[PDB]
C-alpha cells in the first residue's frame, strides 16, 4: 500500500486531537502520529465530518506541537494480528511484545471489537466445573461457558481468589458422564492498570504454578497511557474468541479491575463533552461493558469455550454504583466479597447471600454431579440467612432471651463462616464440600430442613464435624 | 530428606541438560531447514511489494 | 524446560525473518542501478497521483526527475527534486496538508504483515 | 429515488447532505453496504440518521439512498416457531448464510417466499371487503392462521384463487379495481392497528405462579410492570409467564439483554408442551429478540416489532400475551442517541418525550373487538430495570403512573432464595373488582372474601412487624404471635414458588383456593382454640403444618385426594387437641 | 525559539497567540518579568499557559518565550539540607536576595554554582558509560553523593579530569563524542527515571511507632495513605516518620498545608540527630514547601519535583522516604486548573483523569535495582486530607485502589486526646504476610503469633464493647471483663505514643515486643488464675499493672534489664495470688 500523511493539525488537548481536510480517514480507523523526534503514537478516529476529524491519543501528549506531527493511517478498521504460537507471550497494552522475543507471525488479522455471536448458533453453558472452594461449588456453582466477576473492595484479597480459581479450576469428567480426557485450561489474562505488587504476584503465582507455557497475558500496568485501557479487553477477548472457536481450546480469561476500564471510558466520554449517566458515566458504557462481557460462552457443534472471570473494585464497596450494577446487569452472576468476614480473618471471604450464579441449575444436579445439590444449596442458604438475621436480634435483646432452635440457628451461623467458607489454599472436590454442608446440616433437626427432599434426609443426614476431618 | 534432596537436584540436572541440547538441535534444525529453502520466498515479497 | 525450547524456536524462526526482510531489502536497494527503474517510478507515480484526488506538486529524486517527465507537463502538476527521498515519489495534494509518500520500504513496511505471514508458510510448510 | 451524500459520522449516527425532500422516520440505505437507517432531526437540506448496524468502517462521501416509508413488518403466515431481530430479519437464515458472528448489510427476508401453505378461501367472487375482514384460511402448526384485508383497504373481489397450495407471493384475491392482495402486508411500527372498538377487561390472565395470579391479578386487556433490582427474579419470572400462561400465542421480546438467556428459550422450549393444545411450547411463541451487544439503535424497533406483531394475532381473534423485558434498556438506547442530537434532557439524562413513548407503548393493550367483528386481546407485561436499584427513576415511576397491576421485586427476599422475590408492600393490582364475578363462578362462591382474608392477615403482620422488630419475638400475647406465625406459614408454604420442580411451577386456581382455604381453616379453628386457652408453640408443634406445608408440592389430579384428608385431618387434630 | 504575545488573561490562565510549533507541557516565560508556565491545549496558533506564579498586573501584549524544554528539575550536588519550593528554587537564597516576603519571579539557580565540591573520580580514560553509571564520588555531609550518567546517555569516555575540587558546572568527563558530563543533569518530573528491575518489597520501612509497624507495616518499597479529619494528629505523624525513620534520605513534600509546620521542621531539625550515622538530622531531609498561601497551579508541580528528587536518590543506592503532604490539595489545584480550561467534571469537580495522575504518581515508589548495578528503594507516604470525615471521596477513593498501606485517623478517637489516633479497627496493610521472614529472623522467633494473639484480643474487645455499651459492666461474666482489661492495657499502653516525650517518641521491634509479651503473658497468666477462685476486683489491682502500663516510658538500653525483671514480677505476683 502507499503512506498517506495528514498535516494540518487544529487543536490539541488532553487525549484529543483535531485534524483538518481528513476525508480518507474512516470512523474506527487507526492512525499513528509522528512528531519532530520521530516518536511513533497511536490513535482511533471517533469523529470524521468533511470539515475536520477527531483522534484520541493512545499515550502521552508531549512534544505534539502543530507546526509538524503528521498523521498517517494505518488499518482502516482496527484488527489484531491473532496465531497459535501465542500461548507463552506477554504483550503491552496495544499488543506490541514486550518480552524480548520477536513479534508473531499472525495466521489472521480478526477486528479488533469483534462481532456479536449469533443467538441460534449458541449453546447451554452445562458443563460443571469445579474451583476448589467451598462456596462456589456448592452454593453459586461456575459452569463452563459462564461470565461471573468477582466483586470486591479496596484491601480484599480478590487476586489470591482468581489466583487459586485459575490454579485448581478443573472439570470433572467422571462425574458428568462424557468419558475422560482432562483437557486443562488456556488463559488469557488481561490486566488494567495493576500496579506492580499485583503483577508480581500473578505472574509469580502462574510460574510456581506452571501456566505461562498455556496463557497469553495483555499488560497494562498502572503508569502506562490510561487510553490503551480501551482496546486492552478487546483485543484479550478477541484472541480469546480465535483460541477457542477455531482451534477449539478451552480458554478461561481473567479480566482484571474492570473500574479502571470504566473510568478510562469516562475520562474519554467527558472529553467530547457527551452527557452522562449516573455519577458522571457516560450513558453508552452499558453498551461498552457489554460488547465486552457477551463475547463469552459456548457455540453449537464446536468443542470450544470462552469462560470469564472479571475483577471488579467496588469504590464504596456498595452494589449501588454504577460500574458494578452495570456489570451484574450484564454479567450472569456475582461472587461478592465482604470486608465484614475478611476483618474475622476467614479466607475466601465470600458472603454467599449476595453472590449469585445464575444458570447455576444448568450444571447441577442428578446425573451432572449428584442429585442432593439444588436442595442442599437451598437449605444451607435458608439456615445461614436465619443465622444472619437472628443475629440482629440477639444484638437488640442480648443473648440470654433466646428460644431454642434460635441458639441452634445462631450456632449454625459461625460453624459455616468457620468451617464451610474457612479454608486455605487447600483444594476440596464436590465430595468433600458436599460432606461438610452435610456435616453442618446436621446441627438442625428435621422439620426445619424444609428444602430437602425425604431420600435425601434419610441416606445424608446424621454425621458431625468430628468426621470431616480431625 | 536429605536422600530426596540429592534425588531432586540429580534429577533436575540431569533433565534440564536433555532439555538445553534438545533447544540446541531443535535452533540448529530450523536454521538449516530454513536457509537451504530460502530464495523461493525473496522473489514473492519482491514480486508483492512492486507495482 | 518445554518453555526454553519453544522460546529458542521462535528466536531461532525470527532471525530468519530479519535476513529475509534484510535480503528484499538489499533487493530493492539495488534496483534503481537497473533499467526497468524509470518503468516502476513511473507506475508507482502515477498510482500515487490517482489515489491522491487532485494533487498540486510531485517530490523525488533529481535522477529520478526525467523519468516521469512525459508525466511531468500534464495533468497540471508542479514538480520539485530532493536528494533526501532516495526512494520512491512524493504527491503533496491541492494545499500542503495532504501528502502522499509512495516510497520502496515504505511499501516494504506497510505489506510485510500479510508478506511475511505468507512467507512463513512458504519457505516452512 | 432521494440521493445524498454521508457528511458526517458519529457513532451509531451518521448526517447525510443533499437530502431534501426527505421526510422525517423513514428508512435510509447507508452506505455501500446498503445499512438500514432511520431519519429524525432534517435541517436545512440535511438529514441525521440512526443506522441499525454499526457503523465502523464507512466513511464520508459514501452514498446515503432514502426509501421514502417508515419502517414497516412484513405481516402473514410464517412467524410462529421463529427468532426475528430488531428489524424482522430471522436469525436462522442468517447463521445459514452467514457463519456463527451476526454481520452487517445482509439482506433476508422476514417470511419464507418458498414455503408453500394450504389456501381456503371463504369469500366468493361479487363479495364486499373492507379493512379487517377475513379472507381466506391457512393452517400453521394446528393453528388456524386466518388471512386478513389490510386495514385502509375497501374494495370488491373479482376473483378469488381456488383452494390449494400457494407460495405468500402469490396474489390469492384480486378486486374489482387493480388491487390485489397477497398472504402478507406491511405495517408501520408507530400507527397502531385500527380497530372498532375497545372492550373493558372481565377475565383474568392466568399466569400460574400464585401470588401473582391470587393477590395481584392480571386481566386478559391488561397491562402490568415488573420492576427489581439484578438478581431479583425478572427474566425467571417472565420465562415462567412465556411457558406455563393461558395465553394463545406469546410473543418475547428481549429488549437489550443476555444472549444466553435468549438461547435458553431456543434451546429448551421445543421439549415442552403448549397447554390447551398438544403441540409444542415453540410454536406457538413468536421471539424478537435484540440482545445486549448488538447495535444500540435498533432497540426502539425492536420493542416496537413485538408490539405491533402481538396487535397483528390481536386483530386474528387469539388472546395474546407480550412479555417484554427491559424497557429500560430502550430508555437508554435513546439517551444515547439524545447524546448524538445535542439536545437538553430531561431528569436522570433521558429526553422528554420518554413517557409520551412509554404511554403509547403501553396503550396499545387491552382486550378489543377488531375490525372483522370477533374478539381478542394483547396483554403487555414489562420488565424494568431500575439503574440504582431504586424505583424513583424516570423509567419507573412513569409506568407506575400509567400501569395497572404493579408487581415490585425486592431484593432482601432474593438474597435469602425466597422465590418469587414479590415484595407484598410495594406491589399491588387493579383489578381485583373487575375479577370478581369471573372469580365466583369460575373458581368458588367464597374465594373473594377468603383473599381478603389472606390480603388482611398480611397486613395484621405487617402491622406487628414493628413491634416485634422492636421488642422481640417474646413479650407479645398469643394471639399476635399467631398472627405472625400464620403469616410466616402463609409466607413459606402459599407465596413462595420455585420454578424448576416437576410439580409446583404452574399452579391452578383451584389448588390455590385450596391451601387457602386450609390455611385459613387453621388460623380461625388455632384462633378459637386459643382463646379459650392451649398454649403457644404446641400448635406450631403439631404434625397437620407437615401437610400444609407439602401441601403446595402434590400434583393437581390428586388434590381433592390430599384437600379432603388434609382439612379432616386440620379438624381432627383441632379436637384431639385440648 | 517561539515568541508570541499574550491574547487574553483568565486567572493563572493565559492564552497566547503567535505560538506555533510550539511544544505541549514545555515551561514558557510569559510576561516581562520572567513568569514561569507550562503550555497546555493548543489551538490553532495559539497555545495555553498555566502559570506557576501570581499572575495579577500583566497587559495583553506582553511577550511569551517559549523554551522548547518540559519542566526539569536540575539534579546534582547541594540538594540536601535544602529547602525549595514548587518549582525548586531555593526560599533562603530568595530571602537573602529579596526579602521576607515571596515576591513574584525572581529567578535563582536551584544549586550552588559557587560550592567548591571534592571530585573523586571512578572512570578512567577509555572506558565505556552506559546509563545510570557511576563516574565519580563527592564527600556531601556525611554521606558520599555518587554522581551518575544520565540515563539517555552512552558513549566512551574521552577525558576525566583529575581528583581535585570543583564547581558544579564543571565538565569533569568529557566523553568521545563532545558530550560534556557535569555533577549535575536535569531531568523532566514527568518522566519516570528508568531502572533495571523492580523487586519485591521485603524489609519493613521503620517508622518507629507502635501501632504502624506493628499491627499494620509498610514495608521498604511500599506506599501508604493517612487519611482524616483536622484535629486528629497527621501532622505529628508526618513529622514522626520524617525524624524517626530507617530512612537514608527523606523527602518531605508539603503542597497546600499550612507555614508553621515548614518553619517547626527547619527550626528544631538541625538540633536533633538521626540515629543511623550521628550528626544533625537535617542534612538528610530535601524539604519542599509550597505553602497554602503560596500559587496554587505550583502545588502540582511541587509533587512531581518532589518525587523526581526521591528517584534520583534512589537512583544512587539510598532507600528514601517521601512524604507527600495534603495531595488532596494538588488534587484541588487540578480542580482549578480542569475548570478554568472548560472541562467536564466528575464526582464534585474533579477531572476524570485525577485517578490517572494520583497512579501515576503513587506508581513511581519502589523497591527496585538501578541501572548502575546497586539496589535502592524509595516509599510514599501520603497524606489525604477528606472534607468531611467521610472516605467515600474522589480523591480518597482514587487512591485506596493503588495503596498498599491504609493508614485511617479518626475525629472520634482524637478527642480523647489518644494520640496517635489510627483506626485500629478499619486501617489495613497488605505488606503483612510478606515481612513475616524479616520478623522471624530479626526481632523474635514467634512475633507474628503473638501479633495475632494482640489483634484477635482487640476484635474481641471490639465486638464485646458493644454489648457492654448496651448492659454496662455487671451482667459480663468473668472472662468477658479481663478481656476488656486487657484491652485497655493495649489501647493504653502499646497502641498509644506522646511523640512529645524525650524517650517516647522512638520504638524499635524489641521494645514493642517486650512490651506485647508483658501484656499476653498478663493476660495468659491471669485467665489461668481467674478460674482458681480469684475475684476480677483483685486482679486489677496488683502493683505490677503500673509496671506494665509506664514501661513505654525507658529507654532502649535499660529495657532488657526492665523486661527480664517484669517478668519475673508477672511470674511472682500471681503465685502468692488466691
Ligand atoms: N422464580 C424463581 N424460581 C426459582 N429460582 C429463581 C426464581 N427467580 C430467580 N431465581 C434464581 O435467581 C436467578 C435470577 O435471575 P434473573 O431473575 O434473570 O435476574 P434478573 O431478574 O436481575 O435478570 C435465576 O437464575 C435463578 O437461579
Ligand atoms: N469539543 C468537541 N469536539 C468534537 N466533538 C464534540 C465536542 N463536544 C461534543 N462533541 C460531540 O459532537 C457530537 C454532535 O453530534 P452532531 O454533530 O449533531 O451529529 P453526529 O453525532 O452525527 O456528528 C456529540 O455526539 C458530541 O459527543
Ligand atoms: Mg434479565
Amino acid at each position: 500500500l502507499l503512506k498517506k500523511e495528514y498535516t494540518g493539525i487544529t487543536y490539541i488537548s488532553g487525549p484529543l486531537l483535531f485534524v483538518e481536510n481528513a476525508k480518507d480517514l474512516a470512523y474506527g480507523a487507526i492512525v499513528d502520529i509522528k512528531d519532530g523526534t520521530g516518536r511513533v503514537r497511536g490513535g482511533q478516529v471517533i469523529e470524521v465530518s468533511e470539515e475536520y476529524a477527531v483522534i484520541q491519543v493512545f499515550e502521552e501528549t508531549t512534544g505534539l506541537d502543530l507546526a509538524t506531527t503528521s498523521v498517517s493511517l494505518v488499518e482502516d478498521v482496527a484488527r489484531l494480528g491473532v496465531s497459535k504460537e501465542m500461548l507463552g507471550r506477554r504483550f503491552n497494552g496495544i499488543g506490541k511484545p514486550i518480552d524480548g522475543l520477536p513479534p508473531i507471525t499472525p495466521e489472521k488479522r480478526l477486528p479488533i471489537t469483534g462481532l456479536p455471536l449469533n443467538p441460534v448458533a449458541r449453546r447451554k453453558p452445562e458443563q460443571f466445573i469445579q474451583t476448589g472452594i467451598s462456596t462456589i461449588d456448592v452454593m453459586n456453582t461456575l459452569v463452563r461457558g459462564q461470565k461471573l466477576p468477582i466483586f470486591s473492595g479496596s484491601g480484599l484479597p480478590a487476586n489470591e481468589i482468581a489466583a487459586q480459581i485459575a490454579r485448581q479450576a478443573t472439570v470433572r469428567p467422571d462425574l458428568s458422564g462424557e468419558g475422560e480426557k482432562e483437557e486443562p485450561f488456556a488463559v488469557v489474562f488481561a490486566a488494567m492498570g495493576i500496579t506492580q505488587r499485583e503483577l508480581s504476584y500473578f505472574i509469580q503465582e502462574f510460574e510456581r504454578t506452571g501456566a505461562l507455557s498455556r496463557s497469553v497475558l495483555f499488560l497494562n500496568k498502572a503508569d502506562d497511557p490510561t487510553i490503551e485501557r480501551i482496546l486492552t479487553p478487546r483485543m484479550a477477548l478477541t484472541v480469546a474468541e480465535y483460541l477457542a472457536f477455531e482451534h477449539d481450546y478451552h480458554v478461561l480469561v481473567i479480566l482484571t479491575d474492570m473500574t479502571n476500564y470504566c473510568e478510562a471510558l469516562r475520562e474519554i466520554g467527558a472529553a467530547r463533552e457527551e452527557i452522562p449517566g449516573r455519577r458522571g458515566y457516560p450513558g453508552y458504557m452499558y453498551t461498552d461493558l457489554a460488547t465486552i462481557y457477551e463475547r463469552a460462552g459456548v457455540v453449537e457443534g464446536k468443542k470450544g469455550s470462552v469462560t470469564q472471570i472479571p475483577i471488579l473494585s467496588m469504590p464504596d464497596d456498595d452494589r449501588t454504583h454504577p460500574i458494578p450494577d452495570l456489570t451484574g446487569y450484564i454479567t450472569e452472576g456475582q461472587i461478592q466479597l465482604s470486608r465484614e468476614l475478611h476483618r474475622k480473618g476467614i479466607y475466601p471471604p465470600i458472603d454467599p447471600l449476595p453472590s449469585l450464579s445464575r444458570l447455576m441449575n444448568n450444571g447441577v444436579g442428578k446425573g451432572k454431579t449428584r442429585e442432593d445439590h439444588k436442595q442442599v444449596s437451598d437449605q444451607l442458604y435458608s439456615a445461614y440467612a436465619n443465622g444472619v438475621d437472628i443475629r440482629k436480634l440477639v444484638a437488640i435483646i442480648g443473648e440470654d432471651a433466646l428460644t431454642e432452635n434460635d441458639r441452634r440457628y445462631l450456632q449454625f451461623a459461625d460453624a459455616f463462616e468457620r468451617f464451610f467458607i474457612n479454608q486455605g489454599q487447600q483444594n476440596r472436590s464436590i465430595e468433600e464440600s458436599l460432606q461438610i454442608a452435610w456435616a453442618l446440616l446436621s446441627m438442625l433437626p428435621q422439620g426445619e430442613l424444609k428444602r430437602i427432599s425425604k431420600d435425601h434426609i434419610g441416606k445424608y443426614y446424621g454425621q458431625k464435624l468430628e468426621e470431616i476431618w480431625g | 530428606e536429605a536422600q530426596y534432596r540429592e534425588r531432586e537436584r540429580a534429577e533436575t540436572e540431569a533433565l534440564l541438560a536433555r532439555y538445553r541440547e534438545r533447544a540446541e538441535a531443535e535452533a540448529k534444525a530450523v536454521r538449516e531447514k530454513a536457509m537451504a529453502r530460502l530464495d523461493e520466498a525473496v522473489a514473492l515479497v519482491l514480486k508483492e511489494v512492486l507495482p | 524446560g518445554e518453555l526454553l525450547v519453544a522460546t529458542a524456536r521462535t528466536q531461532a524462526r525470527g532471525e530468519v525473518l530479519e535476513e529475509v526482510r534484510r535480503r528484499v531489502r538489499e533487493a530493492l536497494e539495488a534496483l534503481p542501478q537497473k533499467p526497468e527503474w524509470p518503468e516502476v517510478v513511473r507506475k508507482l507515480a502515477l498510482e500515487a497521483l490517482e489515489a491522491l484526488p487532485g494533487a498540486k506538486a510531485l517530490v523525488a529524486n533529481p535522477e529520478d526527475l526525467p523519468h516521469l517527465e512525459a508525466l511531468a507537463r500534464e495533468r497540471g502538476v508542479e514538480l520539485q527534486a530532493e536528494p533526501a527521498l532516495r526512494l520512491g515519489v512524493r504527491a503533496v495534494g491541492a494545499e500542503g496538508k495532504t501528502q502522499v509518500e509512495n516510497s520502496l520500504l515504505a511499501r516494504l513496511d506497510r505489506a510485510w504483515d500479510a508478506l511475511s505471514s505468507k512467507v512463513a508458510q512458504a519457505l516452512w510448510g | 429515488m432521494i440521493q445524498g451524500v454521508i457528511q458526517k459520522i458519529a457513532g451509531p449516527a451518521v448526517i447525510a447532505k443533499g437530502m431534501l425532500g426527505a421526510r422525517m422516520y423513514d428508512i435510509c440505505k447507508v452506505g455501500e453496504e446498503g445499512l438500514v437507517g432511520e431519519i429524525i432531526r432534517l435541517d436545512g437540506d440535511t438529514a441525521f440518521v440512526q443506522v441499525y448496524e454499526d457503523t465502523s468502517g464507512l466513511k464520508v462521501g459514501e452514498p446515503v439512498v432514502s426509501t421514502g416509508l417508515p419502517l414497516a413488518v412484513e405481516l402473514g403466515p410464517g412467524m410462529l416457531n421463529g427468532i426475528y431481530d430488531g428489524i424482522q430479519r430471522p436469525l436462522e437464515r442468517i447463521r445459514e448464510k452467514t457463519g456463527i458472528y451476526i454481520t452487517r448489510g445482509v439482506v433476508v427476508h422476514a417470511l419464507d417466499r418458498e414455503k408453500k401453505w394450504a389456501w381456503t378461501p371463504m369469500v366468493k367472487p361479487g363479495d364486499e371487503v373492507r379493512g379487517g375482514m377475513v379472507l381466506g384460511t391457512v393452517p400453521e402448526f394446528g393453528f388456524t392462521h386466518k388471512i386478513l384485508v389490510p386495514p385502509d383497504v375497501r374494495g370488491r373481489v373479482k376473483e378469488v384463487k381456488p383452494a390449494g397450495e400457494y407460495t405468500v407471493e402469490e396474489p390469492v384475491v384480486v378486486l374489482e379495481d387493480g388491487t390485489e392482495l397477497k398472504m402478507y402486508h406491511t405495517w408501520p411500527v408507530r400507527r397502531a392497528r385500527p380497530v372498532q372498538r375497545k372492550l373493558d377487561p372481565n377475565t383474568p390472565f392466568l399466569t400460574g405462579m400464585r401470588i401473582l395470579d391470587v393477590l395481584f391479578p392480571v386481566a386478559m386487556g391488561g397491562t402490568a410492570a415488573i420492576p427489581g433490582p439484578f438478581g431479583s427474579g425478572k427474566t425467571v419470572t417472565q420465562q415462567s409467564l412465556a411457558k406455563w400462561s393461558n395465553a394463545d400465542v406469546v410473543v418475547y421480546v428481549g429488549c437489550g439483554e443476555r444472549g444466553n438467556e435468549m438461547t435458553d428459550v431456543l434451546v429448551e422450549f421445543p421439549e415442552l408442551t403448549d397447554p390447551k393444545t398438544g403441540g409444542p411450547l415453540m410454536h406457538r411463541t413468536v421471539l424478537i429478540a435484540n440482545t445486549s451487544n448488538m447495535p444500540v439503535a435498533a432497540r426502539e424497533a425492536s420493542i416496537y416489532v413485538g408490539v405491533t406483531i402481538a396487535e397483528y394475532f390481536r386483530d386474528q381473534g387469539f388472546s395474546v400475551a407480550l412479555m417484554a423485558d427491559s424497557t429500560s434498556r430502550w430508555a437508554e438506547a435513546l439517551r444515547e442517541i439524545s447524546s448524538r442530537l445535542e439536545e437538553m434532557p430531561a431528569e436522570e439524562g433521558y429526553p422528554p418525550y420518554l413517557a409520551a413513548r412509554l404511554a403509547a407503548f403501553y396503550e396499545r393493550a387491552g382486550k378489543v373487538i377488531t375490525l372483522g367483528g370477533e374478539e381478542g386481546a394483547v396483554t403487555i407485561v414489562g420488565a424494568v430495570s431500575p439503574p440504582g436499584g431504586d424505583m424513583s427513576e424516570p423509567v419507573t415511576q412513569s409506568t407506575l403512573r400509567i400501569v395497572g397491576a404493579f408487581w415490585r421485586l425486592d431484593a432482601s427476599l432474593a438474597f435469602r432464595r425466597h422465590f418469587p422475590a414479590i415484595n407484598w408492600n410495594g406491589s399491588y393490582s387493579l383489578f381485583t373488582s373487575a375479577l370478581d364475578p369471573w372469580y365466583r363462578e369460575n373458581v368458588a362462591e367464597d374465594y373473594p372474601e377468603l383473599r381478603d382474608a389472606i390480603s388482611e392477615l398480611l397486613q395484621r403482620e405487617a402491622g406487628l412487624q414493628e413491634i416485634v422488630q422492636l421488642v422481640g419475638p417474646d413479650a407479645l400475647q398469643d394471639a399476635e404471635r399467631l398472627v405472625i406465625e400464620v403469616g410466616r406459614i402463609i409466607r413459606e408454604d402459599f407465596l413462595q414458588q420455585n420454578a424448576y420442580h416437576e410439580v409446583d411451577a404452574y399452579c391452578s386456581m383451584k389448588k390455590a383456593y385450596g391451601i387457602m382455604k386450609m390455611i385459613l381453616a387453621f388460623y380461625k379453628e388455632a384462633e378459637a382454640a386459643i382463646k379459650r386457652g392451649v398454649s403457644i408453640d404446641e400448635i406450631l408443634q403439631l404434625p397437620v403444618l407437615e401437610r400444609i406445608g407439602r401441601a403446595r408440592y402434590v400434583s393437581e389430579e390428586e388434590f381433592p385426594a390430599y384437600f379432603e384428608e388434609a382439612m379432616k385431618e386440620i379438624q381432627g387434630a383441632f379436637k384431639a387437641l385440648a
